[PDB]
């Protein structure tokens, strides 16, 4: 019954790459998402359920808030359906997904000049992922089916890629903070309050 | 499965790290360029070796991906453009050797001086101290005497070297199955692909011939013009019927001839068009000056520069404390990084290159989208002429007044005209036949169907025959006049200069046929619509992606260098000087002696 870590959620210094997003459950907020909706700073506020007023009337049972980090022109893969370079190599929403995807084109923290190489994204991988289901391997990707036993050679490549961040690029390849929002509501008893 | 999911998954893996290698490099030859000092210098060695090093590499593999089995024409031509080893077709040495004798050809251009030989002492270079003497400097035996030291020394200086260079290019293009460095060049319109959008490695020779005696006619004429009032200078030398000597022309070697242009320009009572003391009595500065030219593209419809732009590029020279290069150039590092590289003091002329300049940009941020390999202009012609139809669109007298930077009076009268297109005349049918001919003599050289032993006897033969220039003196060939040239001994496809000059008027044309234009073609605008810039737009974003018949077909109908529309932009000029020409005699001989005394 009280005020749940949202802004704790936002003001985070540490955002972890797009393919190992973490996620941090919260639970019995009393939560106000409009001193959220009211930002006007973000990039981006597609919410794909209800409007922000019956967000804030309404209490759901639990949520889920996920965080990560992504190019420009890649706020647009993160959505109910869209494919692309990662957009089902490491988050790839379900179709009838009821949450809210916010996302704030921060250059000047995230990317540092010379490179912010800390940020990996996973390239080419074997099949398409699935909803919320995270990918933290590393194994070697096999092009055709010579075997390479674990070593990046000819026609075997290293699925996580970095794209080098720097504070001299376009308004579209510069680190987009993305977090979304997944509600649920179920047969308990609703718990986070507004 | 087969060998096309390969390649299609190797193409991703070579994309997504070349950008950010490039990037780097790229970046690191910026920070030189503006800021150069030793840190920044030696920070260019490193970055460089890097990309070339991942080239290499890179491409080493993929060569196991034969073609044969490459259904899809994307990736066929992507492959087709990465299984280039550039030099590497040689061994070690060999390609030691070349990189060597490159940067003896680099360097000494940038050196070379000459000390007059009354005045022991004004020892002057090649750049700005050569080429205010052959520009204004009307006497004849000086110009005479600077032409002929500069030649002398950099004959004597250059002859043997790229006597090997052409030896050494040769064996490198004969390793990657090209008859000769020629044919390696040519190679680069080498676009195929489709129904009849094939277009050979070889017809573009056929198409230059085609093309160039079609032009003939307008240039003859002009040389016969330009020649009666530069005898009335010299009505001691030039001659009546031969062809007028080499060192009295406009520039070092006459490529260009806007430097020729008091001493013979029409009429000199009416006011030739500027607004120099315009916005200099307006207090505009670079940074308004680059402000209108991007307020001209987003008025065409092309995109809206970005803001990344403003505050990255070199609009002016800074406070002070750098050494700056100070030569105008548009980089696109890539990224979305887009920056403009210039000193600009407000003029008239900065007030077009920029247009050029941003022209040059627009190009290059509209096809940030292809795959990284297809990421260069539809040929290596299209982009010096997609930022210079925005140029010859910025010079009519409708723009400058739209903004109302000349008098909102002026009347366009004929004679305005007749100045103006022989204004622009003299630069760009003066370039054509010397471009022509120095691109059929290297290639003529290359090729080895004239002998080493001789050089500049048919290459000083052909000046004289097919741009009508004659030398002043009969050099023996202990020199090497044409490698003086700063395009030649530096590695450039020249024919560049070339097509492009035909491409930009058909270009032309084009958008005014979809802008609902009616007047003659030269006092034409394009701004203030729409259909005039998507039309542009369609071909604009395609890089080499398309063979470049099929993207240059996207505009202007036609397939081929099909200079109809350029002798159509000419048109008044073509009139009057026919007009100026009853009495005189259209044509050339060879029979003039330096000294036959
Ligand atoms: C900002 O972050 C700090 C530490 O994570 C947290 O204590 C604070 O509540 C956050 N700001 C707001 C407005 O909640
Ligand atoms: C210019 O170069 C100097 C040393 O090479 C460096 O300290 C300075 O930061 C540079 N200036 C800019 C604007 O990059
Ligand atoms: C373009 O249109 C604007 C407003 O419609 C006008 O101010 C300007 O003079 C026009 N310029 C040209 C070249 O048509």
């Amino acid at each position: 019954t009280n005020l749940c870590p949202f802004g704790e959620v936002f003001n985070a210094t540490r955002f972890a790459s797009v393919y190992a997003w973490n996620r941090k459950r919260i639970s019995n907020c009393v939560a106000d998402y409009s001193v959220l909706y009211n930002s006007a700073s973000f990039s981006t506020f597609k919410c794909y359920g209800v409007s922000p007023t019956k967000l804030n009337d309404l209490c759901f049972t639990n949520v889920y808030a996920d965080s990560f980090v992504i190019r420009g022109d890649e706020v647009r893969q993160i959505a109910p359906g869209q494919t692309g370079n990662i957009a089902d190599y490491n988050y790839k929403l379900p179709d009838d997904f009821t949450g809210c995807v916010i996302a704030w084109n921060s250059n000047n923290l995230d990317s540092k000049v010379g490179g912010n190489y800390n940020y990996l994204y996973r390239l080419f991988r074997k099949s398409n992922l699935k909803p919320f289901e995270r990918d933290i391997s590393t194994e070697i990707y096999q092009a055709g089916s010579t075997p390479c036993n674990g070593v990046e050679g000819f026609n075997c490549y290293f699925p996580l890629h970095s794209y080098g961040f720097q504070p001299t690029y376009g308004v579209g390849y510069q680190p987009y903070r993305v977090v979304v929002l997944s509600f649920e509501l179920l047969h308990a008893p609703a718990t986070v309050c507004g | 499965s087969l060998t096309e999911e390969n390649a299609k998954t190797f193409l991703n893996n070579f994309n997504q790290e070349a950008e950010d290698l490039s990037y780097q490099s790229s970046l690191a030859s910026w920070n030189y360029n503006t800021n150069i000092t030793e840190e920044n210098a030696q920070k260019m060695s490193e970055a460089a070796a890097k990309w070339s090093a991942f080239y290499e590499e890179q491409s080493k593999t993929a060569q196991s991906f034969s073609l044969q089995e490459i259904q899809t024409p994307i990736i066929k031509r992507q492959l087709q453009a990465l299984q280039q080893s550039g030099s590497s077709a040689l061994s070690a040495d060999k390609n030691k050797q070349l990189n060597t004798i490159l940067n003896t050809m680099s360097t000494i251009y940038s050196t070379g001086k000459v000390c007059n030989p009354k005045n022991p002492q004004e020892c002057l270079l090649l750049e700005p101290g050569l080429d205010e003497i052959m520009a204004t400097s009307t006497d004849y035996n000086s110009r005479l005497w600077a032409w002929e030291g500069w030649r002398a020394e950099v004959g004597k200086q250059l002859r043997p070297l790229y006597e090997e260079y052409v030896v050494l290019k040769n064996e490198m293009a004969r390793a990657n199955n090209y008859n000769d460095y020629g044919d390696y060049w040519r190679g680069d319109y080498e676009a195929e692909g489709a129904d009849g959008y094939n277009y050979n490695r070889g017809q573009l020779i056929e198409d230059v011939e085609h093309t160039f005696a079609e032009i003939k006619p307008l240039y003859e004429h002009l040389h016969a013009y330009v020649r009666r009032k530069l005898m009335d200078t010299y009505p001691s030398y030039i001659s009546p019927t031969g062809c007028l000597p080499a060192h009295l022309l406009g520039d070092m070697w006459g490529r260009f001839w806007t430097n020729l242009y008091p001493l013979t320009v029409p009429f000199a009572q009416k006011p030739n068009i500027d607004v120099t003391d315009a916005m200099m009595n307006q207090g505009w500065d670079a940074e308004r000056i680059f402000k209108e030219a991007e307020k001209f593209f987003v008025s065409v419809g092309l995109p809206h520069m970005t803001q990344g732009f403003w505050a990255n590029s070199m609009l002016t020279d800074e406070a002070d404390g750098r050494k700056v290069v100070c030569h105008p150039t548009a980089w696109d590092l890539g990224h979305g990084d887009f920056r403009i590289k210039m000193c600009t003091k407000v003029t008239m002329d900065n007030f077009l290159t920029a247009h050029h300049e941003m022209g040059h940009i627009q190009y290059d941020m509209a096809y940030a989208r292809q795959p990284f390999l297809l990421r260069n202009g539809a040929n290596e012609g299209f982009h010096e002429a997609v930022g210079e139809i925005m140029s010859l669109s910025a010079a009519t007298p409708k723009h400058l007044k739209s903004i109302g930077l000349l008098p909102s009076d002026f009347q366009e009268d004929s004679e305005t005209e007749i100045n103006f297109l022989l204004k622009q005349a003299l630069t760009i049918v003066g370039t054509l036949p010397f471009t022509y001919m120095l691109e059929k003599w290297r290639w003529m050289v290359f090729r080895g169907e004239i002998p080493k032993e001789q050089w500049m006897k048919k290459w000083w033969e052909m000046k004289r025959e097919i741009v009508g220039v004659v030398e002043p003196l009969p050099h023996d060939e202990t020199y090497c006049d044409p490698a003086s040239l700063f395009h030649v001994s530096n590695d450039y496809s020249f024919i560049r200069y070339y097509t492009r000059t035909i491409y930009q008027f058909q270009f032309q044309e084009a958008l005014c046929q979809a802008a609902k234009y009616n007047g003659s073609l030269h006092k034409c605008d394009i701004s203030n619509s729409t259909e005039a810039g998507q039309k542009l737009l369609k071909m604009l974003s395609l890089g080499n992606s398309e063979p470049w018949t099929k993207a240059l077909e996207n505009v202007v109908g036609a397939r081929n260098m099909d200079v109809k529309p350029l002798l159509n932009y000419f048109q008044p000029l073509f009139d009057w000087l026919k007009e100026q020409n009853r009495n005189s005699f259209v044509g050339w001989n060879t029979e003039w002696s330096p000294y036959a005394d």
